[PDB]
C-alpha cells in the first residue's frame, strides 16, 4: 500500500481544501465578489449551499450565503480612470463612517448572554461587580492625543459572562456621556489617555439610546469612529 | 463589503504614488519591493539550476560558501549565489512585513500580525545570518534545496548526537506540541457552539466557557485563548531560535553530556 | 495583551448539566496570575464517574510507573531525583512476542501500567463526548481528540500487535522516549523520506503558522469586539469584516469567522492523523524509507 496511501491522501487534501474549506469561506467572504464580474479573478468552485443558523433565545434564522448588499450609503466618489483605485470620500469620512472609520449596521439590539440578558451593561447596574486589580479608571481625567482633557471617566461597562471591562463611560465637559472601547485607551495612574482621538471633538462618538445598554449596531459605530481617528487625526500619527 | 474600505490612505513609504490594488492585492511601496526581490532571487536560483544541469526541484539546490571562505565572499558558483539569494530573501521578507504594516494602517487595525511574522523572520535569520556569523563561516548555514536542507538538518542534529537532549530545543518542542493541541481544541470549541446538536439554537460563549470548566475546571477567556495562540507559537519559534544559537557557539559537545551536570555531588 | 484593570463580580455556572455533579469546588479565583491574561475563575468542575474513572486509572498508571522507578533507585531521595529521567519502564523488551504476560520486571510492569493508561484516556474520550452532548454542543472536541488518540494507539497498541510483539511499543520514561524516537528513525532508513512524516511536519509548522496568524488577527480586531467570534458568525460587523480584508489584500484570499475555525481544527488534527498513518507503515509495510523513495 504506502504509495497507494500517499496518492490517496493527496486526493483527499484536494477534496478538503476547496470543497469544504474554501467553499465554506465563500459563504460570506466576500460572497460572489461583484463590482463587475462576480467570481472571475481565477476559477473558483462554487458558492457553498445555504446553511441556516437558528439564533438563540429570541428569534432568528440566518441563511448564508447571504443575498445582501449594504445600500446604506457609502459616501465614496471614486477616483477612476485606471479602474482599481482608491474611492475618495465626499465630505468628512469620520462622520460619514468610511475607511478606517467604517461601522457596520449590525443588529440594533444588545447581545444577550446565555440566559437572555444584556452581555454588557454598566458597573452601576452590576451586582457586586468591582475592579479587583489595576488602576481603577473611574474619576480619572481623559486626555486625547492633542494633550487636552475632554472629560472624566464615570463608569466601566462590563461584559458579565467573561468578566471584563469593555467600555469606559466618559462624561464630556457638558454632561454628555460617551462610551469608549477599553482596547483603545491607556489607563495610567494620573490620566487615561485616548490616543486615537482629539479632545476637541470626542463629542462626535455615536450616542447610546438607553443609558444602560448598548446595541451591536451602536458598538460598531463607536469602535469604528474611534479607530478611524488614528488615520483621520492629523495631531497624531 | 470591501468597497467602503478601499479609501486612499495609510502608507508608510511611497506617498499617494503606490496606493492602488492589483485586484485583491494591495500594492504600495513594499509591495513592489516584495515583487522586485522575489524576481531577483528567482532569477539567481534559475541560474544555479542551469550551472549544475538540472531543472528538477527534487534536485535543484543552492549551498553556502564552504568553511574556508569564512564570512567572506565566494564565487557565485562556489557559494556566492546562496549569499545573493539570502539578501533577496531577507529583503523580500522584510518588505512583506512592512507591506502588512501599511495594510494595517488603512484598515485601522492592529499591528499584531507583522509583529508575529517578524518572529518567523528571526528564526530564519538565526540559522542563516546570526549562527554562521557567530561561528565564523557562512558554510554552516543551510542550503536552499527541498531535500538538501533536511540533509543539513540531520547532519547538524547528529553532529551533536541525539539533538533531542538540547534543553532549549526540548521546551521549543513542548510549545509546538501544546500549540497544536490548543488549535485543535479552540477551533473545535467554536464549532461545538456555532453548529450545535442538529436543530438546536446556536450556543453562547457562556456555553463555551461552561464546557471547558466541566472538562478541565477552568476556561481562559475568548480574548484569552487568542492571547494564548499568539504566545504559544511565538514561544515555540523563540526557543527554537535559542536552541539553534547556543549549539555550535557555546555548546560544542554531544548534547547527552549536558545533563550529567545534574547527575553528580551526591 | 494583558488586562489593565481586572473586574470581578460573583461566580458563574452556565448550565453544567445532568445530575449536577458539576459543582465540585464552585470557585477559587486567581487574579494577579490567571486574570491578567485570561479568566480568573477556577472551577467548577464536573467529575461524574468517567471523570473519576480517568483520574483513578490515570493516577494508578502514573503511580505504577513510580513504584518501578523507586525499585530502580531501590528507595532513595538523592539517587531517585538524580536519575528520574534515566529510569525506564521498557516493555517486554525482552523482545519475545506479544506473549500475553511477561514476568513483572521483564514485561508485567509495562502491560499493567499500559492497561491503566489505556482506560484513563479512553474514558476521558467518553467524557468529552458526554460533556458536549449535555450542553447541546456536538462532538467537535471529540472529533479532534480522536486523531490524537490515533497516533497514541498506533504507537503503542496497534503497531506492536501489527508487528507480533509488545517490544515495538514506547517505554514510560523521559529520556527513554527521546531515544526510542531516534532509533525508530535509524532502523527505518532515515524517517525523513517517509512521505507522511513530511506532511506531519508541514502541518505541525502549519498549526504554529495558523494559530499565530489567527491569534494575531483577533487581537488586532479586538477593538471592534472581534473575540466575540460566535456572535460575529450570527450577525457580522466591522471586526469580522476588515479582519479578513487584511488577508485578501495581502495574500489573495480569506475566511469567514466561522470557517477559519474550520481551517484551524483540520490544520491541527492532520498532525497526528497523517503522522499516525506514517508510523503504521514504518515497520509494517516499508522496511526502509530511503529505498522506498528511490524505487519509483
Ligand atoms: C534530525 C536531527 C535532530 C534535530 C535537529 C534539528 C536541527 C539541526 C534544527 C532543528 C530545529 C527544530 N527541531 Mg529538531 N531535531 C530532531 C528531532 C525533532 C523532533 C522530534 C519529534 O524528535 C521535533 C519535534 C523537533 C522539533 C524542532 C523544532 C522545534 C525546530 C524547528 C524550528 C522552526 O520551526 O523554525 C522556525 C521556522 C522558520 C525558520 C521558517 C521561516 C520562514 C520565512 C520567514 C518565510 C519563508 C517564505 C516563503 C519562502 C515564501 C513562499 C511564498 C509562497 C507564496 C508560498 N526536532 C533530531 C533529534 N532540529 C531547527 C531549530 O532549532 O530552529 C531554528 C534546527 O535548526
Ligand atoms: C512525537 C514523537 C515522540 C516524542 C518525542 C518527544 C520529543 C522530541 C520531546 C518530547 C517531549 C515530551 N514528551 Mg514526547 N514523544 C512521543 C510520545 C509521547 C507521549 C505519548 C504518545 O503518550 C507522551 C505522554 C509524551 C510526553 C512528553 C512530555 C513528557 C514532554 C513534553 C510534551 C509536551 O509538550 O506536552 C504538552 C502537553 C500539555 C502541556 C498538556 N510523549 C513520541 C513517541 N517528546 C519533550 C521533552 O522535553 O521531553 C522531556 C521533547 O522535547
Ligand atoms: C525548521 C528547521 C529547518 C527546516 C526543516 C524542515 C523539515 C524538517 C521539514 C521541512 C519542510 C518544508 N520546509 Mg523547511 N526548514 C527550514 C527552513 C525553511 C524555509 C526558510 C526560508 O527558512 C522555507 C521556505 C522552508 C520551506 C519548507 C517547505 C518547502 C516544506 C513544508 C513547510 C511548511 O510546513 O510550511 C508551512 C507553510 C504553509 C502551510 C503555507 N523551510 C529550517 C532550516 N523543513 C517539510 C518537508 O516536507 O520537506 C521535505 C519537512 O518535513
Ligand atoms: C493533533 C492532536 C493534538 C492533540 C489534541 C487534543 N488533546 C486533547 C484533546 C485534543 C483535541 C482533548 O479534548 C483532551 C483535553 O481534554 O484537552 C484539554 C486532550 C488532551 N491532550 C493531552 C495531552 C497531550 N496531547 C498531546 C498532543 C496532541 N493533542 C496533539 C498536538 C501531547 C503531546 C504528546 O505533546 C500531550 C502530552 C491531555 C492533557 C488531554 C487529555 C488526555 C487524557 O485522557 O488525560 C487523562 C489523564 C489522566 C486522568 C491522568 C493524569 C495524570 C497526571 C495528572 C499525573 C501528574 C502529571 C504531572 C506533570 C504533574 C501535574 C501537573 C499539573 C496538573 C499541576
Ligand atoms: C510564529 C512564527 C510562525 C509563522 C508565522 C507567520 N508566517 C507568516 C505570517 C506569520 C504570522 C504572515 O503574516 C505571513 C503570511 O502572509 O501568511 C500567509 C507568513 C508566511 N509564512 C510563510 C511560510 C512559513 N512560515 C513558517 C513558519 C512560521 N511562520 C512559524 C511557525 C514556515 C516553516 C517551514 O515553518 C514556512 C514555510 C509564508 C506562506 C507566508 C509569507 C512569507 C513571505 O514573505 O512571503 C513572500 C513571498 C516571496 C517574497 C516569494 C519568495 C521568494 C524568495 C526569493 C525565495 C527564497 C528561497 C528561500 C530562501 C529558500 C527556499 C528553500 C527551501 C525550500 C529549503
Ligand atoms: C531523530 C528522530 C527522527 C524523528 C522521529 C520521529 N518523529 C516522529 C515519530 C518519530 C519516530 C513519531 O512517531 C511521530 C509521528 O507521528 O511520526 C510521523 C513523529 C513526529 N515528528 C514530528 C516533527 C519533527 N520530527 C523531526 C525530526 C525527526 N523525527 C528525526 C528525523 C523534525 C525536525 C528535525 O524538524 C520535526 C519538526 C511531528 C510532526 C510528529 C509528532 C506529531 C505530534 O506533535 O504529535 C504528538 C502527539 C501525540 C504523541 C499523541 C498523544 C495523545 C494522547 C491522547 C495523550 C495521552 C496523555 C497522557 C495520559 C498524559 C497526560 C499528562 C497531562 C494530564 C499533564
Ligand atoms: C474560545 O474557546 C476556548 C475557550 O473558551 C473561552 C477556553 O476556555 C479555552 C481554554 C481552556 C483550556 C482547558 C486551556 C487550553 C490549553 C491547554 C494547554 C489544554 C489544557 C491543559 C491541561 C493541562 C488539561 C488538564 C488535564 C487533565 C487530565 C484534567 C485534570 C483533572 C482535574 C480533576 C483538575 C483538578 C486539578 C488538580 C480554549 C482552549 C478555547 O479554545
Ligand atoms: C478570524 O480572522 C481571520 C481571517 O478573517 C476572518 C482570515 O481570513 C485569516 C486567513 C485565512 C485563512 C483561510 C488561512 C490561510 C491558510 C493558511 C494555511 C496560511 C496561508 C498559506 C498559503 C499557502 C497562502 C499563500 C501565501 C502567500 C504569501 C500568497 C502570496 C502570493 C503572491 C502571488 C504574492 C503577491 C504579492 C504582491 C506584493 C503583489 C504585488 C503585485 C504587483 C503587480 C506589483 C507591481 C506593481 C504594479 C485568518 C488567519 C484569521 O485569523
Ligand atoms: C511512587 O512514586 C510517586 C508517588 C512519587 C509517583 C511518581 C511518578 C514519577 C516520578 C514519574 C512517572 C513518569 C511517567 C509516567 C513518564 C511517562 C512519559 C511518557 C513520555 C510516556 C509516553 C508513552 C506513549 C505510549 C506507550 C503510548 C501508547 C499506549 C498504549 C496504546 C496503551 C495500550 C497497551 C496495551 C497493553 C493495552 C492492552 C489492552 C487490552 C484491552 C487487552
Ligand atoms: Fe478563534
Amino acid at each position: 500500500l504506502a504509495s497507494l496511501a500517499i496518492y490517496s491522501f493527496w486526493i483527499f487534501l484536494a477534496g478538503l481544501i476547496y470543497y469544504l474549506q474554501t467553499e465554506n469561506m465563500r459563504e460570506g467572504y466576500p460572497l460572489e465578489n461583484e463590482d463587475g464580474t462576480p467570481a472571475a479573478n481565477q476559477g473558483p468552485f462554487p458558492l457553498p449551499k445555504p446553511k441556516t443558523f437558528i439564533l438563540p433565545h429570541g428569534r432568528g434564522t440566518l441563511t448564508v450565503p447571504g443575498p445582501e448588499s449594504e445600500d446604506r450609503p457609502i459616501a465614496l466618489a471614486r477616483t477612476a480612470v485606471s479602474e482599481g483605485f482608491p474611492h475618495a470620500p465626499t465630505g468628512d469620512p469620520m462622520k460619514d463612517g468610511v475607511g478606517p472609520a467604517s461601522w457596520v449596521a449590525r443588529r440594533d439590539l444588545p447581545e444577550l448572554d446565555g440566559h437572555g440578558h444584556n452581555k454588557i451593561k454598566p458597573m452601576k447596574a452590576a451586582a457586586g461587580f468591582h475592579v479587583s486589580a489595576g488602576k481603577n479608571p473611574i474619576g480619572l481625567p481623559v486626555r486625547g492625543c492633542d494633550l487636552e482633557i475632554a472629560g472624566k471617566v464615570v463608569d466601566i461597562w462590563v461584559d458579565i459572562p467573561e468578566q471584563m471591562a469593555r467600555f469606559l463611560e466618559v462624561e464630556l465637559k457638558d454632561g454628555s456621556t460617551r462610551l469608549l472601547p477599553m482596547q483603545m485607551v491607556k489607563v495610567q495612574s494620573n490620566r487615561v489617555h485616548v490616543n486615537a482621538l482629539s479632545s476637541d471633538l470626542f463629542a462626535g462618538i455615536p450616542t447610546i439610546k438607553s443609558p444602560t445598554e448598548v446595541t451591536l449596531l451602536e458598538e460598531d459605530k463607536i469602535c469604528g469612529y474611534v479607530a478611524g481617528g488614528l488615520m483621520y487625526a492629523a495631531p497624531k500619527r | 463589503f470591501e468597497r467602503k474600505y478601499r479609501v486612499p490612505g495609510g502608507t508608510l513609504v511611497g506617498g499617494n504614488l503606490f496606493d492602488f490594488w492589483v485586484g485583491p492585492f494591495y500594492v504600495g511601496f513594499f509591495g513592489v519591493a516584495t515583487f522586485f526581490f522575489a524576481a531577483l532571487g528567482i532569477i539567481l536560483i534559475a541560474w544555479s539550476a542551469v550551472l549544475q544541469g538540472t531543472w528538477n526541484p527534487q534536485l535543484i539546490s543552492v549551498y553556502p560558501p564552504a568553511l574556508e571562505y569564512g564570512l567572506g565572499g565566494a564565487p557565485l558558483a562556489k557559494g556566492g549565489l546562496w549569499q545573493i539569494i539570502t539578501i533577496c530573501a531577507t529583503g523580500a521578507f522584510v518588505s512583506w512585513a512592512l507591506r502588512e504594516v501599511e495594510i494595517c494602517r488603512k484598515l485601522g487595525i492592529g499591528y499584531h500580525i507583522p509583529f508575529a511574522f517578524a518572529f518567523a523572520i528571526l528564526a530564519y535569520l538565526t540559522l542563516v545570518l546570526f549562527r554562521p556569523v557567530m561561528m565564523g563561516a557562512w558554510g554552516y548555514a543551510f542550503p536552499y534545496g527541498i531535500w538538501t536542507h533536511l540533509d543539513w538538518v540531520s547532519n547538524t542534529g547528529y553532529t551533536y548526537g541525539n539533538f533531542h537532549y538540547n534543553p532549549a530545543h526540548m521546551i521549543a518542542i513542548s510549545f509546538f506540541f501544546t500549540n497544536a493541541l490548543a488549535l485543535a481544541l479552540h477551533g473545535a470549541l467554536v464549532l461545538s457552539a456555532a453548529n450545535p446538536e442538529k436543530g438546536k439554537e446556536m450556543r453562547t460563549p457562556d456555553h463555551e466557557d461552561t464546557f471547558f470548566r466541566d472538562l478541565v475546571g477552568y476556561s481562559i477567556g475568548t480574548l484569552g485563548i487568542h492571547r494564548l495562540g499568539l504566545l504559544l507559537s511565538l514561544s515555540a519559534v523563540f526557543f527554537s531560535a535559542l536552541c539553534m544559537i547556543i549549539t555550535g557557539t557555546i555548546w560544542f559537545d554531544q548534547w547527552v553530556d549536558w545533563w550529567q551536570w545534574w547527575v553528580k555531588l551526591p | 495583551i494583558f488586562s489593565q484593570v481586572q473586574v470581578r463580580g460573583p461566580a458563574d455556572l452556565g448550565m453544567t448539566e445532568d445530575v449536577n455533579l458539576a459543582n465540585r469546588s464552585g470557585v477559587g479565583p486567581f487574579s494577579t496570575l490567571l486574570g491578567w491574561f485570561g479568566n480568573a475563575q477556577l472551577g467548577p468542575i464536573y467529575l461524574g464517574s468517567l471523570g473519576v474513572l480517568s483520574l483513578f486509572s490515570g493516577l494508578m498508571w502514573f503511580f505504577t510507573i513510580g513504584i518501578w522507578f523507586w525499585y530502580q533507585a531501590g528507595w532513595n531521595p538523592a539517587v531517585f531525583l538524580r536519575d528520574l529521567f534515566f529510569f525506564s519502564l521498557e516493555p517486554p523488551a525482552p523482545e519475545y512476542g506479544l506473549s500475553f504476560a511477561a514476568p513483572l520486571k521483564e514485561g508485567g510492569l509495562w502491560l499493567i501500567a499500559s492497561f491503566f493508561m489505556f482506560v484513563a484516556v479512553w474514558s476521558w474520550w467518553g467524557r468529552t463526548y458526554l460533556r458536549a452532548q449535555a450542553l447541546g454542543m456536538g462532538k467537535h472536541t471529540a472529533w479532534a481528540f480522536l486523531s490524537a488518540i490515533w497516533l497514541w494507539m498506533v504507537l503503542g497498541f496497534i503497531r506492536p500487535i501489527l508487528m507480533g510483539s509488545w517490544s515495538e511499543a514506547v517505554p514510560y520514561g523521559i529520556f527513554s522516549h527521546l531515544d526510542w524516537t531516534n532509533n525508530f528513525s535509524l532502523v527505518h532508513g532515515n524517517l525523513f523520506y517517509n512521505p507522511f512524516l513530511g506532511l506531519s511536519i508541514a502541518f505541525l509548522y502549519g498549526s504554529a503558522l495558523l494559530f499565530a496568524m489567527h491569534g494575531a488577527t483577533i487581537l488586532a480586531v479586538s477593538r471592534f469586539g472581534g473575540e466575540r467570534e460566535l456572535e460575529q458568525i450570527a450577525d457580522r460587523g466591522t471586526a469580522a469584516e476588515r479582519a479578513a480584508l487584511f488577508w485578501r489584500w495581502t495574500m489573495g484570499f480569506n475566511a469567514t469567522m466561522e470557517g477559519i475555525h474550520r481551517w484551524a481544527i483540520w490544520m491541527a488534527v492532520l498532525v497526528t492523523l497523517t503522522g499516525g498513518i506514517g508510523i503504521l507503515l514504518s515497520g509494517t509495510v516499508v522496511d526502509n524509507w530511503y529505498v522506498w523513495g528511490q524505487n519509483h
